[PDB]
């Protein structure tokens, strides 16, 4: 505090490129390209294809 | 016969009517709407009619 910052305290920035991203995506099930693996009632079920 | 479907029915005005019409939607996407269709209506015609 006396006279401020020496070089510097740290490199800058530390954000991982595109990652952290989440996206919501729609689809229609037609066969092969979108099947339904586990087919459970309340947890949320699979996605082959 | 295009565009036509059943629909639960309540008293004139009543304010119940939006919950329901937003839980059906969140039944529908998920994916449970479709197995209580493929329990009753499985389409397995053994003999031709």
């Amino acid at each position: 505090p006396v006279t401020g910052l020496n070089g510097s305290l740290t490199d800058k920035k530390l954000e991982n490129n595109m990652r952290g991203v989440v996206l919501r995506v729609v689809t229609v099930l037609e066969e092969p390209f979108v099947m339904v693996s586990e087919n459970v009632l309340g947890k949320p079920k699979k996605y082959q294809g | 016969v295009a565009d036509r479907g059943y629909g639960i029915a309540l008293q004139h005005g009543s304010p119940y009517r939006d919950v329901f019409s937003q839980r059906i939607l969140e039944l529908q996407q998920n994916g449970d709407m479709d197995i209580l269709k493929h329990k009753w209506w499985p389409k397995n015609g053994q003999c031709d009619l």
